[PDB]
């Protein structure tokens, strides 16, 4: 078959034999490679080096993986770097995105003597024209060497190499796509210097003496003709947030069938079972109001009530939105204000004196001495012998106290939330909202820590009957309507919806943008909004807004589609009806012949490839019989207390960090278990601090990924992960080497010859700020736990009647071929999922005409809305499988070959308005632009020049926001006040002015202000405004107003409204 | 040096002419006091306004760089015709280099780079200069032809070693590399010290080489004070038989009085001062930051009824502040006398992995700099 | 031995703990010297930080100083392997706002606040730095 080399990081590398003559003028390197997640920083896949002499080194060309930011190692991309012998500098071109750490990538670097180009998956991602002429002279041809998978300085590579290919000519993009489609031998052509199959690795390649030869395995690179992974948008979180998946739910009414959802209301009782937290009257009234609200949206709620008789749990006060660490903090918090709280330990009470005097303790507890500054009467109030614990103890350091958090309540109750929507009750002193509702995409949505926390004081009240509908909408994946205006980081957030769309704001096209308000009407002027002074068609009547409960009475149909789609996606265990999930996307036409057509469809929206069995591991099994599981139990030693062994509830489930290179609370850290008062010990030198992650089902492993989120920026040592030791069930520890990690992409390890079953790993670290987000174990191709499960079946139903034998057969695989088509007839197809005897909802129908074109035909048809048309059905290129072009790609030819146009050298007319990098700032045909000269600023220093505003703007600089310190690289392009920092400007209020003069005094139709920073501090939520005054030749000021600063509006255009009289 | 074409034959107010230069020329499109960048496209269309030309279009020859040593190594360049397009230059190989190749001329080209050299200046390493008390161990290194970048091993005599060598690990062989310029790595088998004589008989000794290896020390006047340094580093025997000139803060306390061979404690009256032995060419305020002077612990009397560490010779200089090893760089302790403040002034050695001077206005590359030679920066 | 009147700066108006007022003194003194000085000239100990708004307002107040550090009330009281921080006035330690690799890099036994960034740094107790007190 087809064979692939596996290079590891230990130093396995090859070199080409001297008989093949290396190219000099033009070349093309084509290689199918499958990288791993953790790489050495300048990793080299293939390089052409010189061993003639160590003078004017790094000449030649090298393709590999390297980070864009060398001082941070954040963004690792494929690069191609060339330096010919006649040149004086080395030019490096990079791809447009971070490399995918587990997928096959067809890298192709070409050079024709004037242009060097890089193609990733057949789409051109970078080009350059700096390097000119041939690479090297024929006189120096003897000492040129071609290293594979390494270099002289052991810049090794971890991954698979399938089809190495070197050409003495620079092929066009069409020949690159042809060699991608046709993976056969190219040795018939005379221009092909070398193409490689790894049947005989000793023929044309010789390994190094120290580094052993890489092992040859079987690859199966071209496994799929349809990419079954659809990414969510930037503001979404799951497959349901995708536009093409939610469009089928919005269009088709067969998806929004009535569904029965089971939910549980939990009331706390004492041991006598006489005192309920919620009375049965308001429980029944809330159930009736809920079934009244959700009857018109085809959602049926089944009420269950569980009585918990615990006398100690009832006496406490359950705090919804408060934190036990905020009680001792002297900042007043509104939510922690109750009798059992102690008014935040007196911190919200003005009778608390600011001094700290520790009074003498004598006798009974005192209400005035129970505050924080009196040190809880010296601990007399928390003593059980003096008085009752449940009404007098306010010290959060004590093991027994008056108040209890709901996250501590759910650990005590340990309610199985996998089958019911658990409703919890807790008291909020601010009372403006309910408790925290867990989103469907959170890791706790099926665990015991997930549910809905409500306030029982307003439960089933005539003025407060709509809060449970709001929290149920939050638990079914609906955001607030004011998310796109009010719940954003700054005015430069990408999710700030200027217009209603499926990808911005609350991910609903029906709901217009709106701020947060308590009114039942349209608000007028508002300072919270950045640029929008007024709003119209505000959804005041929606359940998700901040209006009063009598005002909220309507759901948009898009929110209904989102709720039904999230009930199908993640909430299959709640519904008692075992109807399988539908295929959410229409079947796609892979290819057509003269007498047949081929159809392939996506997996169902549940994401499961096997039947539903409750007491087995059938939900862990993938398309094949592999098993993919996460770390069920975590154990790390407590650093201060010996043999403490604290259990991280984070770093267990699926990875759930938002910013992937930032310190987060959802990750395990070596110094997070300790108290603030104790000194955190450093990790030991020979081993380091370790995390022991245990998996639920021990099996034979083949892959192990670890989501290392945050690493230390100033890290002088080589590898953050010291080692990884797999724990076998036999007791043997199998140790791996120190693994290099990246911030963004997950670390991935391929495990060889691990015959014994592995139940867990131990990750050792010498870094005390390393954060591990999740671990994932992937088993071999045949797993004994997945052999018991039976797979789903698929049935293809056509709108013309099919044959009985063709319609009767249930397909195991997702491929369908029929020969019963007439040449002029039109056929609508769909696929129904059949698990056992029960069938699912129908998929959306694909309409196919046997003569006319379609999506994957290879010819662009503008009648069907196809902006691009390629036969790939692969989302990695510039053209989607839905035949719309991707972001910042342009496709030219009738068989659409696409190139990355946003950072290209040339400037074209269709990207003058969009791009500030390729072209200049866009000036219309009736206007002229003049830039400043000899400008003067308010604050001058030696570090900040102040004269950098003269002339053309810094178009290559990106716009930064939420930035603490502006001292990275922006001082050489733009002016900011050096002498005054943000805290010192906050302490003493000052006004900065920038006075820019112009050589030729003309009229001002508009003023263009180009900014590279919004000015937003990372701790302050306020927006920043700029005021512009035009100055005349008569020295008079004309005001142009206050304008907010957004990175979206990089060249701020301020229109001058001049009165014509 | 251009081709010009006008789409209109008649020249009137409004006509335009497109000029595109030939190969090997760089455009400089300019206006009146307006230096714009060069157009990437070859064709520029010029339109006359009010009977005058709005811009000046010129095409200079493309300036090849003056032929650097990084273009052809070990060569001297003579270019009489210049560095413009079409010019030629000659290169002559060095005296420790051989000129092999058909043509030794470099041509400036259209793209702006000099053409591929057809002659390769080949440098061959000759026989290395000899080293005293060392023997060459490689037989091919005695020849006059050698590869560039290889190592030739020279072994010292027993008792001769590289200075800075440890007592437990005395390494007696080193290697020198043929460098790029035809030279070699310098290495001398010079030992700093055989063994130090005891301080109780210091001052009257006269040696052949001082404290060096195989140095015969005699004291001018049973046995005598004549000893010979052995191969292991030891001697065959040992030597036998009121200070009013004090410093500004020097204090001596004698627990045994002024008897023969008694040891008295030395101290400085200032708390921030340390007592050292300064050399005659080394002053007080100009002590080098790389120098480690010998600190004084005790005064021990000699056989001539004198003091080995004479009190006048003892200088109480400004001692090290106790702020060492606190992840903080200080300008006072940034010297080998105070262990470069415990190595806190270098990024690779400080515990917090970031250099922070204690005053917020100090020279980071100057007085508060990293001067530790063991650090990875040096 | 009480400090001068020109060097003392009064800071008040924090959104959390608006009753407690702080005084920043630019008198460069050590930890023990400034601690006993503001113990004997004022009627309170050094500042004990318990939340973030106090730390942010203190950083805003001391960001204009030419010295890089100011004194707070933290002190390490313990020996062995697991030591404990504590404040000088005996209040509990619940808020920790440290810099990168700060509490596990040894160094001095006292706690200071950096004027650039506001994070806490372990420093030697014999350093002459400005100090913040309260009464």
């Amino acid at each position: 078959p087809s064979r692939a080399l596996y290079f590891s990081g230990r130093g396995e590398q090859l070199r080409l034999r001297a008989d093949l003559e290396l190219p000099r003028d033009a070349f093309t390197l084509q290689v199918w490679l499958r990288a791993e997640g953790g790489q050495r920083s300048p990793a080299v896949i293939t390089g052409l080096y010189d061993k003639c002499s160590y003078i004017s080194r790094d000449r030649g060309w090298v393709v590999g993986i390297h980070t864009i930011s060398d001082q941070d190692n954040k963004d690792p991309r494929y690069f191609f770097s060339l330096k010919t012998d006649r040149a004086r500098q080395v030019t490096t071109i990079n791809a447009h995105r971070s490399y995918l750490p587990g997928q096959w990538v067809y890298l192709a670097a070409t050079y024709d003597g004037q242009f060097m180009k890089l193609y990733v998956n057949g789409a051109q991602v970078a080009t350059s024209g700096e390097q000119v002429g041939g690479i090297f002279s024929p006189l120096t041809q003897k000492c040129k060497v071609l290293m594979l998978g390494g270099s002289a300085l052991n810049h090794n590579y971890r991954g698979y190499i399938e089809h190495f290919s070197l050409w003495k000519v620079a092929r066009t993009q069409r020949e690159i796509l042809s060699d991608m489609e046709t993976h056969g031998a190219h040795t018939a052509l005379p221009q092909l210097l070398l193409q490689e199959n790894w049947d005989n690795v000793k023929h044309a390649w010789s390994p190094m003496k120290d580094g052993s030869s890489p092992k040859v395995e079987f690859s199966n690179a071209h496994g799929f003709l349809l990419d079954t992974s659809l990414e969510p948008p930037l503001c979404g979180q799951t497959l349901c947030d995708n536009t093409e998946v939610i469009a089928s739910y919005n269009q088709l009414s067969s998806f929004r069938q009535p569904k029965v959802v089971r939910y549980r209301v939990v009331n706390l009782y004492e041991d006598d079972h006489k005192n309920p937290t919620v009375t049965r009257e308001q429980v029944d009234f809330q159930h009736h109001q809920l079934a009244e609200a959700f009857k018109q949206y085809n959602i049926s709620w089944e009420l269950d009530v569980l009585e918990v008789s615990n006398s100690s749990l009832r006496r406490r006060l359950i705090l919804a939105n408060c934190d036990i660490s905020k009680i001792g903090d002297e900042n007043c918090d509104p939510e922690c204000n109750h009798t059992l709280t102690g008014h935040d330990g007196g911190d919200c009470r003005h009778l608390r004196h600011p001094a700290f005097v520790k009074k003498q303790h004598n006798g009974v507890c005192d209400m005035d001495c129970n505050y924080e500054r009196f040190n809880f009467d010296g601990g007399e109030c928390c003593d059980p012998e003096i008085t009752n614990v449940t009404q007098t103890c306010f010290d959060p350091d004590s093991p027994h106290r008056a108040y209890l958090d709901v996250n501590e309540l759910k650990n005590i109750l340990k309610l199985d939330g996998s089958t019911h929507l658990n409703i919890f009750f807790a008291k909020s002193s601010e009372e403006e909202l309910a408790g925290v509702a867990t989103w469907p995409w959170d890791k706790e949505a099926l665990m015991h820590l997930g549910g809905i926390v409500l306030n029982p004081s307003f439960y089933g009240m005539p003025g407060h009957t709509h809060t449970m509908i709001h929290e149920i909408g939050h638990s079914l994946g609906l955001y607030h309507v004011f998310r796109g205006i009010s719940e954003i980081q700054s005015c430069s957030d990408p999710c700030m919806e200027t217009e209603p769309s499926f990808e911005t704001g609350d991910l609903c096209n029906d709901t217009n943008p709106a701020p947060k308000h308590k009114s039942c009407g349209d608000p007028g002027p508002g300072n919270d909004t950045c640029g929008f002074h007024s709003f119209f068609n505000t959804p005041y009547n929606n359940f998700m807004s901040y209006a009063d409960d009598d005002c909220t009475d309507s759901f948009t149909p898009n929110q209904v589609a989102r709720m039904h789609c999230y009930l199908d996606l993640v909430y299959q265990g709640w519904q008692p009806s075992r109807k399988p999930a539908p295929v959410a996307l229409a079947p796609q036409v892979l290819g057509h012949t003269t007498d047949s057509v081929t159809l392939e469809w996506f997996p169902p929206i549940d994401g499961h490839f096997f039947e539903r069995e409750l007491g087995s591991a059938c939900h862990l099994c993938l398309e094949g019989r592999i098993l993919v599981q996460y770390a069920s139990n975590a154990s790390s030693p407590m650093p201060c207390s010996p043999s403490g062994h604290w259990s991280p509830r984070e770093a267990e489930g699926h990875p759930d960090v938002e910013q992937p290179c930032k310190s987060s609370v959802r990750t395990w850290s070596p110094n997070s278990a300790v108290n603030p008062h104790t000194v955190p010990p450093a990790c030991p030198e020979p081993q380091g601090c370790y995390l022991e992650l245990e998996f639920l089902y021990p099996l034979v492993p083949e892959s192990l990924t670890i989501w290392v989120t945050f690493v230390s920026t100033d890290w002088d040592s080589s590898g953050a992960v010291n080692d990884i030791k797999l724990l076998a069930v036999s007791g043997k520890n199998i140790s791996l080497g120190p693994q290099n990690v990246f911030c963004d992409v997950p670390l991935t390890i391929r495990l060889w010859d691990v015959g014994e079953e592995v139940y867990g790993i131990q990750i050792y670290t010498l870094d005390e700020h390393l954060e591990i987000d999740a671990a994932m174990l992937t088993s071999t191709a045949d797993t004994p736990l997945c052999l018991q499960c039976k797979p789903l079946k698929y049935k293809v139903v056509r709108d013309p009647p099919l044959q009985m034998d063709v319609a009767s057969i249930l397909h195991l695989n997702r491929k369908f071929v029929d020969m019963d088509l007439n040449l002029g007839s039109v056929y609508q197809y769909w696929v129904i999922t059949i698990s056992g005897t029960e069938e699912s909802e129908p998929s959306p129908a694909v309409t196919y005409i046997h003569g006319s074109g379609y999506c994957g035909d290879g010819i662009i048809q503008k009648d069907q809305g196809e902006q691009c048309d390629d036969m790939n059905k692969i989302n990695g290129d510039g053209c989607s499988l839905f035949c719309r072009q991707e972001v910042s790609f342009n496709c030219i030819d009738e068989p659409s070959r696409c190139y990355f146009h946003d950072g290209d050298g040339v400037c074209e007319e269709f990207e003058q308005k969009t791009s500030i990098k390729d072209c200049g700032v866009y000036t219309p045909q009736g206007f002229l632009d003049q830039w400043a000269s000899n400008a003067s600023v308010s604050h001058q220093d030696q570090q900040c020049p102040g004269w950098v505003i003269i002339g053309q703007p810094a178009a290559s600089q990106v716009c930064r926001t939420k930035v603490i310190d502006l001292s990275e690289g922006i001082s050489q392009h733009a002016w900011y006040p050096c002498t005054i920092s943000y805290p010192y400007s906050q302490l003493a209020q000052t006004t900065f002015w920038l006075r820019a003069y112009f050589s030729q005094p003309m009229v001002a139709a508009a003023v263009i202000v180009h900014l590279v920073t919004d000015g937003t501090y990372y701790g302050d939520q306020k927006q920043e405004t700029i005021s512009v005054q035009l100055l005349d030749t008569k020295d008079q000021s004309h005001d142009l107003g206050l304008h907010v600063l957004s990175c979206r509006n990089n060249p701020l255009i301020i229109p001058v409204v001049h009165d014509l009289s | 040096n251009a081709s010009l074409n006008c789409s209109s034959s008649d020249r009137y107010h409004g006509a335009q002419c497109t000029v595109s230069c030939r190969t090997g020329y760089v455009l400089q499109i300019r206006r009146d006091d307006e230096l714009i960048k060069s157009q990437t496209g070859p064709s520029v269309t010029v339109t006359c306004t009010e009977g005058k030309w709005n811009k000046q279009v010129a095409c200079e020859p493309v300036d090849c760089s003056i032929p650097d040593h990084h273009q052809v190594y070990a060569a001297s360049f003579s270019c009489p015709e210049g560095t413009t397009f079409g010019s030629q230059c000659s290169f002559q190989c060095r005296h420790p280099a051989q000129l092999k190749g058909n043509n030794s001329l470099l041509t400036c080209m259209e793209d702006g780079l000099w053409s591929f050299p057809e002659a390769l200046c080949e440098l061959m390493c000759l026989a290395p200069p000899p080293v005293p008390n060392a023997d060459l161990q490689t037989a091919r290194c005695r020849e006059n032809k050698h590869k560039v970048g290889s190592f030739c091993k020279y072994k010292c005599k027993p008792g001769y070693h590289v200075p800075g060598s440890s007592r437990k690990s005395k390494k007696r062989a080193f290697k020198t590399q043929c460098t790029q310029d035809g030279s070699w790595q310098e290495g001398a088998c010079v030992p700093v010290t055989c063994d130090p004589p005891p301080p109780k008989f210091h001052g009257l000794y006269q040696c052949t080489n001082g404290f060096q290896f195989n140095s015969e020390c005699r004291i001018k006047c049973l046995g005598s004070n004549v000893i010979h340094c052995r191969k292991d580093g030891t001697w065959n025997g040992s030597f036998h038989v009121v200070p009013n000139e004090l410093n500004s803060n020097l204090k001596l306390q004698c627990p045994d009085g002024y008897a023969i061979g008694s040891e008295c404690a030395t101290s400085c009256l200032d708390h921030n001062s340390e007592s050292i032995i300064l050399p005659m060419n080394v002053t007080v305020r100009d002590i080098p930051h790389w120098l480690n002077p010998t600190r004084v612990e005790r005064v021990v009397c000699t056989a001539g009824l004198k003091w080995y560490p004479h009190p006048a010779l003892i200088h109480c200089v400004k001692g090290c502040e106790p702020f060492m090893g606190d992840n903080y760089c200080d300008a006072i302790n940034n010297r080998a006398f105070c262990n470069y403040d415990g190595g806190d002034c270098c990024t690779s050695t400080v515990k917090t992995k970031k250099v922070t001077p204690f005053p917020m206005s100090c020279d980071l590359q100057g007085d508060c700099a990293c001067r530790d030679p063991q650090a990875q920066e040096h | 031995t009480c400090p001068e009147e020109e060097d003392t700066v009064k800071v008040v108006g924090i959104p959390g703990c608006q009753t407690c007022r702080y005084l920043l003194v630019r008198s460069l003194q050590t930890f023990s010297q400034a601690w006993f000085t503001c113990r004997r000239c004022y009627r309170g100990n050094l500042v004990s930080i318990h939340n973030f708004n106090i730390n942010y307002r203190i950083q805003c107040s001391v960001s204009a100083l030419n010295q890089g550090q100011v004194w707070i009330g933290g002190r390490i009281t313990g020996s062995g392997r697991c030591r404990r921080f504590q404040w000088v006035d005996g209040s509990r330690w619940n808020f920790a706002y440290w810099a990168a690799h700060q509490p596990w890099s040894r160094g001095g036994h006292c706690v200071a606040l950096c004027t650039r960034g506001g994070h806490w740094r372990r420093a030697h107790c014999l350093r002459r730095l400005p100090f913040i007190c309260s009464y």
